[PDB]
RNA sequence: GAGUGAGAAUGCAGGCAUGAGUAGCGAUUAGGCAAGUGAGAACCUUGCCCGCCGAAAGACCAAGGGUUCCUGGGCCAGGCCAGUCCGCCCAGGGUGAGUCGGGACCUAAGGCGAGGCCGACAGGCGUAGUCGAUGGACAACGGGUUGAUAUUCCCGUACC
């Protein structure tokens, strides 16, 4: 086994699949090459994830003391969360709901040397 | 008109998983001695000095 | 029993950058009682500090309705009087600025 | 076009018509206000 | 110039018309503005008949800038500081240079100025 | 001894799916740029043009609502988006009349009603009266004020 931490936020107020579509971008990659990505694509998910990947880097590079060149991202991963209710008003008076989708994201970091 | 059966998991993820963003390639510019990071749209910009990045 | 004595309805002075703006003008601020009236309020000013005033006035002040989780929440309703002291001019040291 | 809706509300109508003493005035108005109080209705009349 | 191909920027020929010489007169004003990437694609062949007007001065081309760009004070600014400044340049009076997305829309923002490398 | 075994009754209540990141984002007016705050700015603040209403899309009142008014703080919840902004939320402040609107004045349509009449009963009528404005009698202006209030506060002059 080598190293790892982890690092997640929760209730953020993105749509699962929506986050999904930018996380499917950084699995595997290193942590500078996850940094690039995540500001040079044009996404609102970009900014929750990249900035938990900077917070999960932060967390490795304090309390275990480790060397950030070498850290890769082992497994990201979001999963949806409690859903606000809402309602809105629609044609005929008659009403249809909203679900107002919130979404978990986990990021834990694995250091291999090269 | 209107869906009359439940589209099964294989048929909703395989048509989702074609929706996907494709990562691009970076240029590195050294401009007031370091070395910073654009698109390639933004390689002379970077040189000359007409391009502001954060 | 009980007897007649005018200074059973002042509640308290104010203190707000308004009531400000009038103690600069020999005009003054008081907190009183619903059930007053600007004959009473005035005799009642005029025995406790000796100073004779030109005339009163009063306003109704409807009470604020804050949120609680508990529940609707409506504070007290509250009456302030404008008391208007005469051309000579005693400054009521009670008052504490 | 034709849109006014059906209730265009009057505080004075309100009282006037649904009020403590319109209910009282009568024996169903009273009745009916003894039937709320047994029910136990924070506000009584309208 | 060659007509924008599609339906319009703005919605309207009297919009783009406003608009259009809204931000010829502001980028001329001020020198360095920064605005939507085809909007200064658009821009430019505006701004370059303003700098070929201004090249030849006389009172047929005061009129004429006049009549498009309404304001006194940036026709004199033009016919004065920056007609004569590009007297010896043939085209290309105007640089476009594209930044980073907007946040709003992520709409590509560009920042398009006059040359004043001469 | 049983409220004792569900898979269905267009069953009931709670939760969660696809249709799907698809349609829509609420008009006949339209913006762009600069500087400023801010971690983030088309959407907030300030400046210049452009656009629209202007018998209104301006300014006052009544009915109606009740703090939405102003100031300061913050932006998970609400605003069909982010929002430093808000009619968001937290705290504080703010409504000054002998003369403006009602009561101490009076009545219309109509309501209540002592006695009284009628009615098995509960009740229904209406006299003297008393209620009931959408009516009538009866007393103001100019200017100034701070960050929010002015025919109310102050100055000046009067009224009944
Ligand atoms: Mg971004
Ligand atoms: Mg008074
Ligand atoms: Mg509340
Ligand atoms: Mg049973
Ligand atoms: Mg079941
Ligand atoms: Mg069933
Ligand atoms: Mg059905
Ligand atoms: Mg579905
Ligand atoms: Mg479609
Ligand atoms: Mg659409
Ligand atoms: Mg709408
Ligand atoms: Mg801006
Ligand atoms: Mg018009
Ligand atoms: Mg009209
Ligand atoms: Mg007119
Ligand atoms: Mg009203
Ligand atoms: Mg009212
Ligand atoms: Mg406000
Ligand atoms: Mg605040
Ligand atoms: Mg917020
Ligand atoms: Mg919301
Ligand atoms: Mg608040
Ligand atoms: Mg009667
Ligand atoms: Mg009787
Ligand atoms: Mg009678
Ligand atoms: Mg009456
Ligand atoms: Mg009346
Ligand atoms: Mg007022
Ligand atoms: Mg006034």
């Amino acid at each position: 086994e080598f190293p790892s931490a982890t690092a997640k936020a929760r209730y953020v107020r993105v749509s699962a699949t929506k986050a999904r579509r930018v996380i499917d971008l950084v699995r595997g990659k290193s942590v500078e090459e996850a940094l690039d990505i995540l500001r040079w694509a044009p996404q609102a998910a970009s900014e929750p994830v990249a900035k938990v990947i900077a917070s999960a880097a932060a967390n490795a590079q304090n309390n275990e003391g480790l060397d950030p060149s070498t850290l890769v991202v082992a497994t990201v991963y979001a999963d949806e969360g409690p859903t606000a209710k809402r309602i809105r008003p629609r044609a005929q008076g008659r009403a249809f709901r909203i679900r107002k989708r919130t979404s978990h994201i986990t990021v834990i970091v694995e250091s291999r040397p090269p | 008109a209107v869906p009359k059966r439940r589209m099964s998991r294989a048929n909703t993820r395989s048509r989702r998983a074609q929706w996907k963003a494709e990562a691009p390639g970076l240029v590195t510019v050294s401009v007031a001695g370091q070395q910073r990071k654009v698109p390639r749209r933004l390689l002379k910009a970077a040189r000359l000095g007409l391009v502001d990045l954060d | 029993a009980t007897i007649t004595d005018p200074r059973d309805i002042i509640l308290a002075p104010v203190i707000s950058e308004k009531s400000y703006g009038l103690i600069e003008d020999n005009v003054y601020t008081f907190v009183v009682h619903p059930d007053s009236n600007k004959t009473q309020i005035k005799i009642a000013i005029e025995k406790i500090f000796d100073v004779k005033v030109d005339s009163v006035n009063t306003a109704n002040r409807q009470g604020k309705r804050k949120r609680t989780r508990t529940g609707f929440g409506k504070r007290k309703s509250t009456k302030r009087a404008i008391v208007k002291l005469a051309a000579g001019s005693k400054p009521i040291d009670l008052f504490g600025a | 076009a034709k849109g006014k809706r059906t209730f265009q509300p009057n505080n004075r109508r309100r009282a006037r018509v649904h009020g403590f003493r319109l209910r009282m005035r009568t024996r169903a108005g009273r009745a009916i206000v003894a039937n709320r109080r047994s029910k136990g209705r924070r506000a009584l009349t309208a | 110039p060659k007509p924008t191909k599609g339906p319009r920027l703005g919605g309207s020929s009297s919009h783009q018309s406003a608009l259009l010489a809204n931000l010829a007169t502001s980028l001329f004003e001020h020198g360095r503005i920064k605005t939507t990437e085809p909007k200064a694609r658009a821009l430019r062949p505006y701004a370059e008949k303003l700098i070929t007007h201004a090249k030849k001065g006389a009172l047929h081309n005061r009129r004429e800038v006049m009549k498009k760009i309404r304001d006194k004070d940036v026709v004199h600014t033009l016919f004065a500081e920056i007609g004569p400044f590009y007297a010896d340049r043939n085209g290309g009076y105007t640089r476009i240079i594209k930044v980073e997305n907007r946040k709003g829309d992520n709409a590509p923002m560009a920042v398009i100025e006059l040359v004043r490398e001469k």
